[PDB]
Order: C-alpha cells, then structure tokens, then sequence
C-alpha cells in the first residue's frame, strides 16, 4: 500500500565492462528517473520533490550519484574473491511502506541472477539461503564497514519515511482522483468445435482496483479468468476478462464493471 | 533463466482512421537484455516509445513499448521479442 | 556552518591553548576535522573524532574536548612550541552531507617565546655595498609588547617575528623597519608604537 | 602524499595554462579547492571514481579532467583578475577500499599559487640587499644579526633562503611569514619581504666567512610575450653576499 522505492539493475558483461539503471517509483508509477551517465535525477512529476528542500534533495541526489558512480567499480574489485562468473546482474530494491493505521515500514533486498541475496531488518545481516554460501561472507564483510551502515539506516529508517509523508501529502490530487473506465466487448476463437471466447475490455481506469464480471442477469455466472492487470501509459490500467461458452448461450449474457470512479453506477455491456 | 510472456493491446477500441495507442508489454523474463520492435506489416515503427526497466518481487523484469498509431482494414501490426531465452525471435500478432 | 568566533588566539611557550568550534547542525553520525595551515600554505590533517566515538580522541600533543550535546569540541594542544603557529581549521563532514570537507572561519595561534633577560635596544645596520642606504632593527624586547606600523605610508615596519638558535638555545623578538625618507631615522622610527622606556640607543 | 605541479603561476588574460594533481596512493575521490587570501578554502570540485560528482557553479573557464585513476588535470584560460587564489589539490578514499575506519581523512597537497593579471607590466624581479650587523650589537649581546631584505617584487611569490659558506642554513633563521606592501591602498603595490640571521659574534668577526641571501623569484615563463626594453622577468635567483 502506497509503498516508495527506489531500484537499481546492474549487468556485469566482463572485467571492465558494467552498466548501471536506476529509477524511483511511488507504488508503480515512475516518479524519478536516473540518467546515470551524467549522474543526475530526472523529476518526471510536479509533486516529485514532496514537502523535501532542494538543498536536502541536492544531498540525496549527489549520495545516490556517489553510490552509483561507485558500485559497478567496487563489485568488479570483489568479484576475484567471490568468485563471480562473467556476465551476471546484480538488482536491488530498497524503500518505505505505509502500512494501513499509519504504520511505515522500511525495507532493503538485493538479489543475484535472479535469486534472492540479502535483506536487512534493525540494519543488520540477513543472508537468504539462496545466496547461499558466499551470501553470508559478503554481508559479513559488509558488516564490518560501520559507516556504510549508518548511511542505509540514516535513509531507511529516518529520511524515508519523511519522504514517503511528503509525497503522499503533496501529490495528492495526482493520487487519489478517479476515472471512469471505458469498456468494450469482443469475441475470440476458442478451442472445441461448437465453442467461442467472449473477452470484455475495460480500460483507462484508476485507481487499480476494480470488480470486472461476466453475469448473466444475476446469476452470477462462473467461468471466468480475470487476466493480470496490464499497465498502460498515461497512468491508467486495462484489463480483460474471457469467458469461455459453447454456442447459443451466449444470449443473456453481460460483462459487469465496478469500481470506485463509478460511485455506485456499475458499467452492464450485454452479449 | 525465464522466457518472457507478451501481450499486445491497443488503449482505445479498434476503430478505422482514429487514432489509438499499441502497446506491447513483455514481462516475467530474464536478465534484463531483450530487444522489441512493433511491427507494421512486417516492417518496423521506428517512433515507439518504452517505459523505464523495471521488476516485480521476483526479480523478473518487466516493459512496454507504446507507440501512436491509425488502425485501418488493410494494415497489421504485432511485436517482436528478441532475448537470449529464445533462440528465434517471437512474433505476437494485434487481435482485434 | 561551523563558526570559529575567535579572531586570534596567543599563548606563551610550553602552555596549553584551546582552541575553540561550534557547529550548529542538528544531524548526528558526523565526523569532526581539525586541519593545521602554517604559513607556507599547505593544510596538514591533524586530529579526527567521530560523533559516536563515546571518547574524546586525543593524539599526539593535540587533545580533544569534543561535548556532543552542547555542540561544540574544543582542539587542545598541551606543551606548545614555536612550530605550532598556524592557521587551524575545524571542519566537519556528515554522514549523509557533502563528502567533501566544510572548513570553519579558522583562528590564528601565534605562540611567543619565554624572553628570560629582555633587553630592548635599536640598532642602526648598514648596507653593504652602498653605505647611505640604512635600515636599523629593535630586538630583545620582551614578548608581550607589540609594534604597529607607522601612520606614515612611507616607512616601512615589519611584524614582531620570533627568532630561534638550536645552538645556544637562545630565542629573541625582533623588528626591523626601513624607509626612504632623507628625515626618517630610528630615533624615531617606533615612535607610532609603545617602547620601553629603558631601550638602548647607540 | 600528493604532488601538485607546478608550485607558482603567473597568467594572462588570454594565455591557457594546466594545473595537475598526481598521487599515487590510489585513494579513489580526487577534490579541487580554492583558498583567497585570509578564507577557509572553499570547495571546487570533487571527483569520485574518475567521475565529476560535485561542481559548486564553478564558472566555464575551469576545465577539470581525470585521464587516470592517479591524476588531476586543471585546464585554465581566458581567466580575470578576481581568479586570483591559492588552488588545493585533496585526495581521500572512499567506500568499499578505505578499510574498516570509516573517516575519510583528505589529504590535502601544497598549493598552486595562481596570480593572474590583466597587464604584464606589472611583474618585476625583487632587488635584494645584506645589511651588515651593527657594532652596537656584537659589544653589548656578543651576537651579529644579519638582515636581508628583498624589496619592489610582484607577485609576491617568493622563496627566502641564507646560505653560510655555500650551504644552506635552518638555524637562527628568521622570516616574515607574508610580504609587506610597498604602497598600501594600491591594487598594484609592490611587496617588500624581509629576513633576519643570527649567529655568534666570533662568527662574523671571522674575515673568511660567506654570507648569502638568495631570493628565489616566481615569474614569467620563457614562452611569455614580453614587449619592453626591460629586462623579461623570468623567474630567476636574486642574491646578495657579506664578508666578515
Ligand atoms: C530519500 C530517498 C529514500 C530512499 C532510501 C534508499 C535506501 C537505501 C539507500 C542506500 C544507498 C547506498 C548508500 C551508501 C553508499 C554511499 O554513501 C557511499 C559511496 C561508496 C559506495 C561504494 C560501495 C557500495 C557497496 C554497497 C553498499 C550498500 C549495500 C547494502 C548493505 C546491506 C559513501 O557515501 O561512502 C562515503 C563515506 O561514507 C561514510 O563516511 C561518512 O561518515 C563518517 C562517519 O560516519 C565520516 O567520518 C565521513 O567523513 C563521512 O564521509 C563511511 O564511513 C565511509 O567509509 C565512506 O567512504
Ligand atoms: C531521490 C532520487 C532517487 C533517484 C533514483 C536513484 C537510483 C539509484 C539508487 C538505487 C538504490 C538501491 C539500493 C539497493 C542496493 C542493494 C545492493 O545489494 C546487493 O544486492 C549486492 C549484491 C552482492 C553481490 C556481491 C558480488
Ligand atoms: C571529554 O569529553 C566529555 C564529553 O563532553 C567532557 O565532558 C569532558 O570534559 C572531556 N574531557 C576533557 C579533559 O576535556
Ligand atoms: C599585544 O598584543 C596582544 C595580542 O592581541 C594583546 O593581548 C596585548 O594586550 C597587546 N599589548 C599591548 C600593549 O598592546
Ligand atoms: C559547472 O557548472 C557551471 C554552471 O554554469 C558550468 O558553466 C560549468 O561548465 C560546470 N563545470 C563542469 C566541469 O561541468
């Protein structure tokens, strides 16, 4: 719910060569994107700032820069150590959640070849079993470095939350306005003679969630695979649903939307 | 290792000679090396835009390439996806 | 911003000296510097006390009275000699600041010599090659007294410079002022000053 | 420890000139400072991992560049006279490669001494004289105190030094840390540096003893355009000898 994190992807092809991408995102709209060539932040909202100073994201942006200036560079360093195979990627995910009753939870979690790495709770060691043997020894190394660790609890656990208030407050009319979604209707080939797809689109609606149904009257007809919500820019959501029926049923059949812009006025496509 | 999953849609209703948004939203593979191309009949829309890389919980990645487009009864569009995963490029074809 | 608020500091030879820093910023987890600059120029890094340390960093000669709570660490410096007249800056980097240092207005130490048998005197030195050209120097005056310069823009007065021979064991104050003026002579080239009363003349 | 060549500098207006920065510790972050004269050094840039991360609105005519791991280049040109200061060269580590001890220490390299100047005219080699010690002194303190004086220089970039019998000397030594202004209230006054030797009375009694002070002059390079009758001001040794 409403949980801000920035995240970081770096691919490692050989000795010399390694690239770094970056960018912060509210829940999963992008809010700041990174151009790590120049080493700067991109603010692709009004509201990206919060209630923060500029001189205070001023700070932030040259730490973030510093960090990611060096990454690359001290991991090609230890690679020799832990034995690294050439090419692989290294992703990161670290930000504040706001719980529902007011209860902010930060979080930090890196990862390997796709495998879980380490995590840090009460900013300490946490090395995921899938990481596995040199997981422990790199975090071990890392406890050792005490100033590293009071900068990731100094951002975790006392400027991200003030970060999170800032923008939540102040994007506030970007956040929770509502609009209404269009729908459609349409048909698609299916397997078994006899047999068709009914597929009914809903689409440019926010916020994410939503009730999509295929009815017939009130019968609350079953059946039905809700797809995964795909994203589309604009920052709106589309989302099909199918049905799948043998032929002459499809009378008295209908596709029912509800969702929170619609106040109670649910949208009924008939078939 | 995760092959990616495509999935093509247009924003607006297919209409003839309106203008609509074409997306194609490759998720769930890595690593983060893939190539998309959209794809008007056979040859490549080379005004299409996509979003920042980005990863769900699982650490696979995920994008979508959206460009401006006029749909019409002659013309054909899907997506190409090339990763390392797949040994050939994939084709998706719009529905409509 | 770190605020020295001292325009100078003087103390005698094989004393003690507190030199003093207050820095207002709020934030915890910083790292304190104190940088030497003598006269020639360059910074020489001198002592470092980190905020959570819980002890005050001491090294060498230099101590350090670093009170986390009323925001301010004062350098001491114990048993000091002539070599420790310099330039001394407090600076301060923050965990999560500028990684680069913020130097503090700084504050000038000028140690003095323990003038055992003080001996005023001005005495007129004469050029080598041409004889009407003349400076004349006073010298083994005692430390505290000072020499200003002239209100005249024409006659030239050098600083109080301290004057240190490792073979006698033996240190002097001494000043020397030269001018072009035909009228100028040291009789009364210090009169600007204050002198002692008892300063020889030749 | 860091080199910082070259130690002094005198520019032009129009004239491009390169300031470089060289240790070989390999720290990691490289920094750039800028002290005027009586100022806490202010920040320039900084650079972390051969990469520009900190530019504090230096203007346009300062090109920083960091060809190695181990170097710091400066290009200047087309400078103003306001641009007249001392430049630090910094090094310090960084993360990752400092070690358990997190501080961070800088350390910071001697300075370049940038004077810049809108007319050339204005530099001129100092004229130094020795001044003979009294015979009030040697009766009453059984000590002769020799006085060297270097008058009519600009910049004030000089380097004071005795020599006794051909070999330089640090005992009984004295300077005055700055120069003194020739003609105060003028932004062009000549400087004036003095200095002070002391030894025993039997020393410069003696008839086969050498007395040198020998001012080292920071001026012009060869390669500067010089256009007066006047001799080219280079940098040069001025010196002036005694006899007991
Ligand atoms: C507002 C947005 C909210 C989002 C929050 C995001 C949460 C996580 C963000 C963490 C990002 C990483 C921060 C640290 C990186 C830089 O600070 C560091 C640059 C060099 C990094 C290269 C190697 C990185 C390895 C991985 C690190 C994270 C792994 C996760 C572990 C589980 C840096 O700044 O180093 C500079 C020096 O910082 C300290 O020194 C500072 O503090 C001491 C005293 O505290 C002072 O003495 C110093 O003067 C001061 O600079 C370190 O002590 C020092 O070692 C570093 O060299
Ligand atoms: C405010 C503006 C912000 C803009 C966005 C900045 C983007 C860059 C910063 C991203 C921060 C990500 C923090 C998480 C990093 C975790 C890295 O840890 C690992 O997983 C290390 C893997 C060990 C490999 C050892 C070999
Ligand atoms: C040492 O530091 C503590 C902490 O403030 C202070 O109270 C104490 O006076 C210091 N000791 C000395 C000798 O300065
Ligand atoms: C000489 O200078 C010192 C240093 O400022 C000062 O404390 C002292 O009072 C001065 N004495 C006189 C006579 O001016
Ligand atoms: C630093 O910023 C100023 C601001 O205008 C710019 O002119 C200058 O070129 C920058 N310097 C570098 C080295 O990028």
């Amino acid at each position: 719910p409403t949980s801000f994190h920035v995240i970081q992807t770096s691919s490692f092809t050989n000795s010399t060569w390694a690239q770094t991408q970056g960018s912060g995102w509210l829940d999963d709209l992008q809010i700041h994107g990174w151009d790590s060539d120049s080493g700067t932040a991109i603010f692709l909202k009004p509201w990206s700032k919060g209630n923060f100073s500029d001189k205070e994201v001023a700070e932030l942006e040259e730490i973030f820069r510093v960090y990611i200036f060096g990454f690359a560079r001290e991991v090609q360093d230890f690679a020799g150590d832990f034995q690294m195979k050439y090419p692989f990627e290294i992703q990161g995910i670290a930000g504040c959640e706001l719980h529902s009753g007011g209860a902010i939870v930060s979080f930090l979690r890196g990862a390997l070849g796709g495998l879980d790495f380490l995590s840090v709770k009460n900013a300490s060691c946490v090395p995921s079993p899938e990481g596995g043997s040199r997981a422990q020894k790199f975090c071990a190394l890392i406890i050792q470095y005490q100033g590293i660790m009071e900068t990731v609890r100094i951002l975790l656990y006392e400027t991200c939350p003030r970060y999170l208030l800032g923008v939540l407050n102040a994007g506030k009319a970007d956040l929770q306005r509502q609009v209404k979604p269009e729908a459609w209707l349409s048909s698609g080939p299916s397997p078994g003679p006899g047999r068709l797809q009914l597929v009914c689109h809903v689409s440019g609606f926010y916020p994410k969630p939503v009730w999509v149904m295929w009815m017939r009257g009130e019968q609350e007809q079953q059946g039905t695979q809700l797809g995964d919500i795909l994203p589309n820019a604009n920052w709106t959501w589309y989302l099909r649903a199918t049905l799948d029926v043998a032929d002459g049923e499809a009378a008295g059949l209908s596709c029912r939307v509800k969702h929170s812009s619609l106040e109670g006025q649910d949208i009924i496509l008939y078939w | 290792q995760r092959t990616p999953k495509i999935q093509v849609y247009s924003r607006h209703p297919a209409e003839n000679g309106k203008s609509n948004f074409l997306n194609c939203y490759v998720s769930g593979f890595h690593p983060s090396d893939i190539e998309v191309d959209l794809l008007k009949n056979g040859e490549r829309i080379e005004k299409v835009e996509h979003s920042d890389l980005s990863f769900s919980k699982d650490w696979s990645f995920y994008l979508l390439y959206y460009t401006e487009f006029t749909p019409t009864e002659k013309d054909e569009y899907a997506c190409r996806v090339n990763h390392v995963t797949l040994s050939q490029p994939k084709i998706v074809k719009w529905d409509r | 911003k770190i605020t020295q608020t001292q325009p100078g500091m003087f103390v005698q030879e094989k004393e003690a000296v507190t030199l003093d820093c207050t820095y207002d910023t709020s934030d915890q987890s910083y790292g304190l510097f104190w940088y030497k600059q003598p006269s020639s120029g360059e910074m020489i890094f001198l002592i470092y006390q980190g905020s959570y340390d819980e002890q005050n960093a001491t090294e060498g000669r230099y101590s350090l009275n670093f009170q986390k709570a009323r925001k301010s660490a004062n350098l001491v410096i114990s048993a000091s000699q002539l070599g420790d007249s310099a330039m001394y800056f407090c600076a301060m980097r923050r965990n999560t600041g500028r990684r680069a240092l913020t130097f503090g207005s700084g504050t000038r130490l000028q140690v003095q010599p323990n003038i055992q048998n003080p001996d005023p005197a001005v005495y007129q030195l004469r050029d080598s090659k041409s004889s009407d050209k003349f400076v004349c120097l006073f010298t083994d005056f005692d430390s505290q007294i000072n020499v200003s310069q002239s209100k005249d823009s024409d006659v030239y007065i050098t600083d109080k410079c301290v004057l240190d021979m490792r073979s006698m064991d033996f240190k002097s104050n001494s000043a020397v002022a030269w001018s072009n003026k035909s009228d100028f002579t040291c009789a009364n080239a210090f009169n600007n000053s204050i002198i002692p009363e008892d300063t020889f003349f030749p | 420890e860091v080199t910082q060549t070259p130690k002094h500098l005198v520019m032009g207006m129009t004239n491009k000139k390169s300031l470089k920065c060289e240790q070989h510790m390999g720290h990691r972050a490289m920094y750039w400072y800028k002290q005027k004269a009586k100022k806490p050094p202010e920040l320039m840039f900084v650079y972390s991992y051969e990469k520009l991360s900190i530019n504090e609105s230096v203007p346009s005519r300062f090109s920083p560049e960091c060809p190695n791991s181990s170097l710091l280049n400066l290009h200047l040109h087309a400078l103003q006279p306001e641009d007249s200061a001392l430049y630090l060269c910094a090094s310090s580590h960084l993360g990752l490669a400092g070690g358990i001890d997190g501080t961070d220490t800088q350390y910071f390299g001697p300075g370049t001494r940038l004077t810049v100047l809108e007319d050339l005219k204005n530099v001129f080699p100092p004229e130094v004289a020795v001044f003979e010690p009294s015979k009030a002194e040697i009766s009453r303190t059984q000590k002769a105190t020799l006085v060297c004086l270097a008058t009519g220089f600009y910049p004030p970039h000089v380097e004071l030094s005795w020599w006794v019998n051909g070999k330089e000397v640090h005992d009984g030594v004295c300077t005055d840390p700055q120069p003194l202004k020739e003609q105060p209230a003028l932004n062009d006054s000549r400087y004036a540096l003095s200095s002070r030797l002391r030894v025993s009375a039997t020393f410069w009694q003696d008839p086969r003893n050498h007395f040198r002070c020998q001012v080292q002059f920071y001026g012009l390079s060869e390669n500067d355009e010089w256009t007066q009758d006047r001799a080219k001001p280079v940098t040069q040794i001025v010196s002036a000898e005694a006899w007991g």
